[PDB]
RNA sequence: UUACUAAGUCUCAUGUACUACAU
RNA sequence: GUGUAGUAUCUGUUCUUUUCAGUGUAACAACUGAAAUGACCUCGAGGCUC
């Protein structure tokens, strides 16, 4: 629907943008900001079409096409499980963490290693509350690399509430 | 106390409503919320202008600083008193001229903007830009490019826009199926000036009140 | 509906109604976006509201 | 108070300014283009500049500007006992300057053998599993494993007085010895 | 590619208009 | 080109007893009343704490 436009000369005005894009598709709205710190134009606009069909069309045909004031015009189109784990071994690599938690569940992102107190801790992002419950059940208070690690939910107070299972189930759905 | 804590949730109030999106969080403290939802959501009612709950006395507007002092309606500007008396930092006029401007020339004349049934003017709003907007949706049509934007685009005369080539591979605009452009669906020899294409409509009274004559009252 | 999240201002929370994550919670929850659901707070009520939709 | 500087009007289409911010609009008043604030006198202008308001807008504008030979060695397992429980001790022997005479380029040559506890949950064949192995490894020679059915043996409690040279892990420093002069690796 | 909102109250100073009242 | 009384409006400045309950408010705000002292734990936050 709405498309971002950038690399715009502040001398390009609103009527000029409108007359420009009406050549491509019908334009529902144009938001073309006006700086209250420079009293002019900050050189990027937003053109809301009547649908994402004309929007994407204008993205395809318009991108890297029109040359305005010698500068080219750019167009660009415009919640997970988290486990805190404490007392990790210094020999535990982030990739090793990835290998350890892959068997329990798919990771939406990579673990985050940080130090509290000296105290090696990490945040592990699971795509599933139930697979997170698996890594908890098996890995809680366990000895890896000759070091006892604790696996629980990271704080937001901590994850794993009743509404959390309900909505995380939906985000899975 | 108890009455303040007795209030139903706004979402509990939404279900009673056929148009639930108008109701807002403050409607929870409506002393008669089930009724106020029915009135506020009734067909033709026009919700209260929202400048209430602001203490700014409805105009603090920064935009108010930059508003134009005034502009004569062009029909009255024809009367030339603009030059006769300088309002910005004696002019003998004709009775027939002024009278005809209001009546002969300006009978059918009407302000271009006005407003609609439910139009309400909020502080930050300025009608003028929307007037040039509505007038511009009128004048400007696809296939035509003014000489100013053409010069900025650096497109010389007789040459097609750069999106005609990508429009050759991608195809005509989905929004304009009837659009014609020289060199592709439309005759290149008809390329003239600022118009490289035009929409060809495929579609091809008296309103019981047709006056069939127009006669204004004469001053003399 | 958002992580039982805390907000320090009413203007800000009124801005939460149009946001990436808030709409992600709605739409991924099965409650479709935009302007009917704006006044949402708890996850429960908007479920019956969406059944009304 | 103006210090003799000339502030050009906003419409005069910009000599370098002290602060390229305070201007005079079409009218005679003085304005801060960033702050969009009107100021009656140059004293009010200086109050604006010395005020936190203008500064915040300056920081916001700056933010806008930024925007393997595999050879099986010889192990010597032996049931040990001390006090107060039972522990295992292994005696692994290595080559007698037979083949290590061709490789001496200080390439991890100083690195002693290393041990790790591996779960059988992962094997090249993946058939049966459910027990641990006390794997011992050295660069040239082939790896070696020892099955540990007992959930825990000799797993001590603060043996030494908490000294922190992790080496590889608590296991290695805690309970291993590398007689490098004779090439004998003891583990218990 | 930055998807458009900030001042308020108090205090002690400066800026500017004004209202009755007297030579 | 003055004086007496008085008013409005900028701008600068700055954040007033941590909490609880009542009034009040569209919600705030504001107003009205009281007052914890001690110990401990993790990274100003947190306590089915005593």
């Amino acid at each position: 629907n709405t498309v971002y436009v950038g690399n715009i000369d502040p001398r390009i005005t609103k009527e000029q943008l409108y007359e420009l894009f009406i050549q491509i598709n019908p334009v529902l709205r144009i938001k073309y900001p006006k700086d209250k710190v420079l009293q002019a134009y900050q050189g990027y606009a937003f053109i809301e079409f009547y649908n994402q069909g004309d929007a994407q069309y204008a993205i395809k045909i318009m991108n890297n096409t029109v040359r305005l004031y010698d500068r080219l015009i750019k167009v660009r189109q415009v919640p997970i499980a988290k486990l805190f784990i404490k007392n990790l071994a210094d020999s535990i690599d982030s990739d090793q963490l990835v290998k350890i938690f892959n068997k329990f569940g798919k990771l939406i992102r990579e673990p985050e290693i940080f130090y509290l107190s000296k105290l090696k801790c990490a945040y592990v992002y699971f795509e599933d509350f139930e697979k997170a419950d698996l890594a908890i059940k098996s890995l809680n208070n366990q000895l890896v690399a000759n070091n006892r690690i604790t696996v629980d939910y990271a704080f937001k107070n901590g994850k794993g509430n009743a509404k959390y299972g309900d909505d995380v189930d939906r985000l899975l759905n | 106390k108890r009455r303040k804590t007795e209030k139903p949730s706004l979402s509990q109030l939404k279900s009673q409503v056929p148009y639930p999106q108008i109701i807002e969080w403050y409607d929870c403290d409506a002393r008669y919320p089930g009724l106020l939802a029915s009135i506020k959501c009734t067909k033709n009612v026009i919700p209260v202008p929202s400048h209430w709950q602001s203490k700014k006395e409805y105009l603090s507007g920064r935009s108010l600083l930059g508003k134009r002092p005034f502009e004569l309606p062009d029909i009255i500007k024809k009367t030339n008193i603009e030059q006769m008396r300088s309002t910005l930092p004696a002019l003998d006029l004709d009775y027939k001229k002024l009278h005809d401007v209001f009546f002969k020339i300006g009978a059918n004349w009407k302000p271009d903007h006005l407003l609609c049934f439910g139009d309400v003017y909020y502080e930050n709003r300025n009608l003028f830009e929307e007037t040039n907007w509505k007038r511009m949706v009128d004048h400007k049509r696809p296939g035509r490019i003014s000489q100013e934007l053409r010069a900025i685009m650096n497109l010389p005369e007789g040459q097609l826009p750069p999106w005609c080539m990508k429009m050759k591979d991608i195809g005509l605009p989905t929004g304009y199926p009837d659009l014609k452009i020289a060199g592709l669906n439309w005759d290149i020899t008809n390329l003239k000036g600022d118009v490289y294409g035009k929409i060809i409509p495929n579609h091809h009274r008296n309103y019981f009140g047709a006056l069939i004559s127009f006669e204004t009252p004469e001053f003399e | 509906i958002c992580s039982n999240k805390v907000y320090n201002g009413r203007r800000t929370f009124e801005r939460h109604f149009n946001e990436e994550r808030h709409i992600y919670h709605l739409r991924c929850l099965g409650i479709e976006p935009s302007s009917v659901f704006k006044g949402i707070t708890k996850i429960k009520e908007a479920q019956e509201l969406w059944k009304n939709m | 108070l103006s210090k003799g500087e000339n502030v050009p009007y906003t419409f005069q289409d910009e000599q370098v300014r002290s602060n390229p911010y305070i201007y005079k609009n079409h009218s005679g008043k003085l304005v801060c283009k960033l702050c969009n604030t009107m100021h009656m006198s140059w004293s009010s202008v200086e109050r604006h500049l010395g005020g936190k308001k203008h500064g915040l807008n300056v920081l916001r504008r700056g933010i806008s500007i930024e925007k393997x030979x595999x050879x099986x060695x010889x192990x010597x397992x032996x049931x040990x006992x001390x006090x107060g429980s039972v522990g295992l001790a292994i005696q692994v022997n290595y080559s007698s300057e037979v083949k290590e005479n061709s490789v001496d380029s200080d390439d991890k040559a100083k690195v002693p053998p290393l041990i790790r506890i591996v779960s059988g949950l992962e094997l090249s064949d993946t058939k049966q599993k459910g027990k641990k192995f006390l794997v011992i490894a050295y660069e040239p020679f082939e790896n070696i494993a020892i099955e540990l059915p007992p959930n825990e043996i000799l797993f001590s409690e603060n043996n030494d007085m908490d000294n922190n040279n992790d080496g590889v892990d608590e296991l290695n420093k805690k309970c291993t010895f590398w007689d490098a002069i004779s090439k004998l690796y003891y583990v218990q």
